[PDB]
DNA sequence: TTTTTTTTTTTTTTTTTTTTTTTTTT
DNA sequence: AAAAAAAAAAAAAAAAAAAAAAAAAA
């Protein structure tokens, strides 16, 4: 059989490429294969940059230039290579192993797609649009002769269904009429995604171009629809197979629903004269095949402390021995606006949260934390958002008066590509386990305040139209920002006067903040030399104790304590319910406020770092509960 | 046959849900009902299909599952415990008792 | 069919740069057809270059673009104003706000015509980043997409949430408006709430609002009229070079302050708290900072914060 | 304010017929 | 040379009924 000897010589300078390397000596690839082997994986990393600097590109070109060709020699250089130094990773419980190249020195567009790179090892990057399901592939076929019943095996497969034609034993006469042993057969996973062009790239008036692109075996799922993604791989070209002689009667012969465009009627260029074609016409379009996905646009202690470093560990501990440290949070919140500590207090408290409980008899006890912020016009209100949007995981900005359909709860929309029903999401559902952060809280529509009534309690959604029924759900705190009513603060009417929400509404806020500025020489004059100090100095013009990173780490490492209640806090409880209701007096002060209370508590826990709740920690949740009514 | 979606609270915020076909043979048809949220323990197959292969354009195959146990869920949230195919059915010493 | 600038064109820039009163020419350069109404274009003229732009860690992203409302007598000549700073500005959109879709100034997943598949299509405001956008007959924009420009001027980005796609994009562009009131004429003794229809949070957020008067005054209407036929009758404005000065300021230059600005911006706004928000003296620093990118300089200094003061004080005069 | 009013939005193809003209197959 | 079998060839679309929103008013 003819052999190829280029092939032979790309195959040696893989393998020792693969062995020689070392530099970082640590013997880098081989690393991972040992990685590999313990953990039991299934693909390989190949950095071009490493590769461009042995033979001086003469691997690299020759591999980048012809990809196509030169895999299987590739492949066949890392099987003797896994043998060689990890018969382990040889059989599996063979794997079908996969090589993934990145790092590639330029990047394409969409529209810089030509037939000239057709086999070409390239790089391109998009916006994706839609993703199918993962459904599994036909690589290594298997047979049996209906007549010997001998059994055939490893049948490629390029672009169809394909059944052997000669069988193993010479003295049978078969040239159809085979038994696919699906059980026997080897499959891959299989996704298609479709990607459009960026949009910058577009030009001012554009239809955008669209693209195919093809995702295979461990690179499944790794690209979600209206994400910013660069692809890695191979440009192929994909045939017309229906025309080729599909085995079933399924395709009856291009059968369609649409009308073919008349103007490419003839004009797009179709060859003939193969056998298996017969008369008709071979078409081909150009699709890409990718092997790596990049994109460009847990509360348990013990799991925790495990992925940290020992230096970060060792800064941890010591950031909680002293004990300034709860008066340094409320610093290191918001450092980019002056004044307004409260706020802080309350915005770090929010982020803490408190626990969440259920009872034996199946009622869910809330653990999130709502909060209210009302004030007259230019005194920082739409900062804090910014900051808790910017800074807090899972967290989402909106509005009052919102364009889409699906305004703040959800809407039930028809299938664009189904036959079902299906639900939009709106803001407070798209902030699951997160902060919604509420502007111009004032101007909501009414079906969406009686809409609420269930989500900041039940945290959760229920509706029942003619299509669908369904039972959705909304765990997200609430951060809202609210004008008073008439355009300015009275300061001798209460917050329900100026205010316009409805008492239902109105208590299931944990924490009221009205903020007021006042026009004196003296304050002025700070306020704006603290504005001003920035726009010459973006980053010496503030300096909080603590990093965005440490705080981000502090909180994540509280969080995963737990506060119980003690003895006499009990007591204290109780003591301070029943004297914030006799000094009501039964119009504002509810069980909720209770219920408030203790979260407030245990969230101060939390900030302390302990796992007991001293009547302290209630003593500061009355006093916060106090200053907001 | 019947086909099953994803449930609402199961599938991500905002993503598109994803749905399989389901055969019920004898013994199990009618006792589940359009509309209702329901749990199925099966076995997960594999078949050829023609359109699959001519419209995609690679020797895709088609998945479908047989029915073996069908579980409602439709209004419970008591599936964090108990055992069983139906919670609400009772044996004879539970009547005795 | 029916960028690279030489060196050449880099001295010509630079020689022209020094001329002695560069604010003026581009003054009358911008609107030769418009008489008189020098102000607006002034304002104009600091709107296309906009205040150096700074996105810092911290902090986050400040904005550097202006915002302009035109309003007034409803048969003054504010369209032919927007349609004039259309064609100097590079990248840019006129579209009147009287209707289409509630997201046609953002992104619309839409079906695709000629094939049934599906394509993420851009607005207006999304086209014009980077640039200035017009909008036409801002008070017959619907309540329910107004909302939607309002988190196109706090946050500068648009986010779409529909068939199976989440994801967001980047506004980062400048408003220019024209408004009409109601009634033919727009009485000083009202306010300017009842005449013009438009929520007040929308109207506080412009940078410049603009009153254009129509009053009858003889001298005024004489030499209107004179021009106008002037201009009917049959008989210092530079073609491209605006364009041209306009790129390079805006691609090139990035001013800095310092404390000569500090020592009169606090003063200043101190004295104008002698009902001014804190959005004033943010409006003062950017104006300041666009007029320093004119008149080609690197840095801020007094004529700056002394032109940008004057001018957010003539506008409250109005 | 809660009533009436209003646009509007997918809903569509799963089927047919006996000739007439092609490839296999004794 | 003379049989038995097997597909192509569809095309098409307005006109009406029911249900949920997003603007109007006693
Ligand atoms: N430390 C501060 N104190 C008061 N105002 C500030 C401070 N820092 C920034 N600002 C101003 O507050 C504005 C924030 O918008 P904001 O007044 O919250 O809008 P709204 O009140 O409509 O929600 C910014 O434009 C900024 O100019
Ligand atoms: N100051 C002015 N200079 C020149 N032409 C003017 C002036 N004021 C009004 N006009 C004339 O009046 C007309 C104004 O129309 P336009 O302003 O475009 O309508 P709209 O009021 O809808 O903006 C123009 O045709 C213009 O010739
Ligand atoms: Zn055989």
């Amino acid at each position: 059989k003819v052999d190829d000897v280029t092939g032979e010589k790309v195959r040696e300078a893989f393998e020792q490429f693969l062995e020689d390397f070392s530099v970082q000596v640590e013997k880098v690839y081989r690393a991972q294969i040992e990685f590999m082997k313990i953990y039991d994986l299934n693909t390989i990393y190949i950095d071009y940059q490493h590769l461009s600097m042995r033979e001086n590109g003469a691997l690299a070109m020759a591999i980048s230039e012809q990809y196509y060709r030169f895999l299987p020699f590739l492949q066949k250089g890392l099987r003797r290579v896994v043998r060689k130094y990890a018969p382990e990773l040889l059989n599996t419980s063979e794997r079908v192993f996969q090589i993934s190249f990145f790092n590639l020195p330029t990047v394409h567009r969409i529209r810089d797609i030509r037939s000239e790179k057709i086999g070409s090892l390239l790089s391109i990057s998009g916006t994706v649009t839609r993703t199918s399901e993962v459904r599994p592939e036909l690589y290594k076929a298997s047979f049996t002769c209906d007549m010997c019943r001998a059994i055939v095996d490893n049948v490629e497969q390029s672009f169809k269904y394909t059944e052997p034609t000669f069988c193993p034993n010479p003295s049978c006469e078969n040239r159809a009429f085979w038994t696919l042993n699906v059980t026997r057969s080897r499959f891959l996973d299989w996704q298609k995604v479709r990607i459009q062009e960026n949009a910058n790239e577009i030009p001012t008036g554009s239809m955008p171009r669209t693209l195919d692109v093809i995702l295979r075996g461990d690179s499944v799922e790794r690209a979600k629809p209206g994400d910013r993604c660069k692809f890695t791989g191979v440009e192929i070209v994909v045939p017309d197979v229906t025309q080729l002689g599909l085995p079933g009667v399924k395709p009856s012969s291009t059968l369609d629903t649409r009308g073919i465009s008349k103007t490419t009627e003839g004009l797009n260029s179709g060859v003939t004269g193969l056998r298996s074609l017969g008369v008709r016409d071979l078409t081909y379009k150009i699709s890409f095949l990718a092997c790596h996905v990049i994109s460009i646009g847990e509360r348990d202690q013990e799991v925790f402390l495990n992925s940290l470093s020992s230096d970060e560990i060792n800064e941890l501990k010591e950031m909680v021995k002293d004990e300034h440290i709860y008066d340094k949070l409320v610093r290191s919140i918001a450092p980019a606006v002056f004044g307004h500590e409260a706020v802080k207090k309350g915005i770090l408290l929010q982020m803490l949260g408190g626990v969440h409980k259920s009872t034996v008899e199946g009622i869910k006890l809330r653990g999130d934390i709502n909060i209210c912020v009302v004030g007259d016009p230019s005194t920082s209100k739409s900062q804090f958002l910014k900051y808790v949007v910017g800074f807090a995981p899972r967290s989402v900005y909106t509005s009052g008066k919102a364009s889409s359909a699906a305004g703040l709860t959800a809407a039930v929309v028809r299938d664009e590509e189904g036959g079902d029903y299906t639900i939009e999401a709106g803001a407070l559902m798209l902030a699951d386990n997160g902060i919604c952060c509420i502007d111009e809280f004032d101007k909501m529509d009414i079906s969406d305040q009686v809409a609420i009534h269930e989500a900041m309690e039940q945290q959760t959604i229920s509706i029942a139209k003619a299509g669908i029924h369904a039972t959705l759900n909304a765990r997200t705190s609430i951060l809202a920002a609210a004008n008073p009513v008439g355009g300015r603060y009275n300061r001798k009417l209460s917050l329900r006067g100026n205010l316009n929400m409805t008492a239902p509404i109105m208590s299931r806020f944990d924490l009221f903040f009205v903020i007021l500025d006042d026009c004196n020489e003296k304050i002025d004059t700070e306020l704006a030399s603290h504005i001003v100090d920035l726009h010459m100095k973006r980053d010496e013009a503030i300096e909080p104790p603590f990093s965005a990173e440490q705080l981000r780490r502090y909180i994540k490492y509280a969080r995963t304590f737990k506060p119980i209640l003690t003895k006499e806090a009990r007591s204290y409880l109780v003591e301070k319910y029943k004297e914030l209701r006799k000094d009501d007096a039964s119009y504002r002060i509810t069980v909720r406020q209770l219920e408030s209370m203790i979260r407030l508590s245990e969230a101060i826990a939390r900030a302390n770092c302990v796992d007991e709740i001293t009547p302290s920690f209630i003593a500061e949740a009355y006093d916060l509960l106090r200053q907001s009514i | 046959r019947v086909t099953l979606q994803e449930a609402p609270g199961t599938v991500p915020p905002g993503r598109l849900p994803r749905h399989r076909e389901v055969i019920l043979l004898a013994d199990l048809v009618d006792v589940s009902k359009p509309g209702e949220e329901v749990e199925v323990t099966g076995i997960y197959k594999n078949n050829y299909d023609g359109n699959l292969n001519a419209k995609n354009g690679f020797p895709v195959f088609a998945t479908i599952i047989e029915a073996n146990s069908i579980k409602r869920r439709e209004g419970n949230t008591a599936n964090e415990g108990e055992e069983g195919l139906d919670v609400f059915s009772w044996t004879e010493e539970e009547e005795r008792e | 069919k029916v960028r690279q600038i030489t060196d050449q064109d880099l001295a010509k820039i630079r020689e022209v740069a020094a001329r002695e009163d560069l604010y003026s020419l581009l003054a009358r350069s911008i609107a030769p057809s418009i008489y008189e109404l020098e102000d607006v274009k002034k304002g104009i003229l600091l709107q296309l270059f906009g205040g150096t732009n700074k996105t810092f860690t911290k902090g986050g992203r400040y904005r550097g673009d202006i915002n302009i409302l035109l309003c007034g007598d409803p048969s003054t000549s504010k369209s032919q104003i927007l349609q004039y700073v259309h064609k100097i500005t590079p990248r840019g959109v006129y579209t009147s706000g009287k209707g289409s879709s509630a997201v046609g100034l953002t992104a619309y997943i839409t079906r695709d015509v000629d094939t049934k598949q599906l394509v993420l299509e851009s607005g207006a405001l999304v086209l014009s980043d980077g640039g200035v956008c017009c909008i036409d007959e801002f008070d017959k924009m619907s309540d329910s997409t107004r909302s939607v420009l309002h988190e196109v001027m706090e946050q500068q980005t648009i986010s779409i949430a529909k068939a199976g796609i989440i994801t967001t994009l980047n506004a980062r562009s400048s408003i220019l408006a024209s408004a009409n009131p109601i009634g033919s004429r727009y009485n000083p003794n009202l306010p300017v709430t009842e005449n013009i229809d438009l929520p007040p949070p929308l109207l506080s957020r412009f940078d410049l609002v603009y009153l254009v008067l129509d009053k009858v005054d003889e001298k005024n209407d004489r030499e209107l009229a004179k021009h106008l036929t002037n201009l009917y009758l049959e008989d210092v404005l530079p073609v491209e070079f605006l364009t041209m000065y306009i790129s390079y300021a805006k691609e090139h230059i990035h001013p800095i302050i310092t404390e000569a600005a500090k020592t009169e911006l606090v003063r200043a706004y101190v004295g104008m708290r002698k009902t001014a928000t804190t959005r004033q003296l943010e409006s003062m620093i950017r104006l300041a900072e666009a007029h320093a990118k004119m008149k080609l300089k690197n840095v801020v200094e007094l004529e700056d914060v002394q032109e940008a003061v004057r001018l957010i004080r003539s506008a409250i005069k109005d």
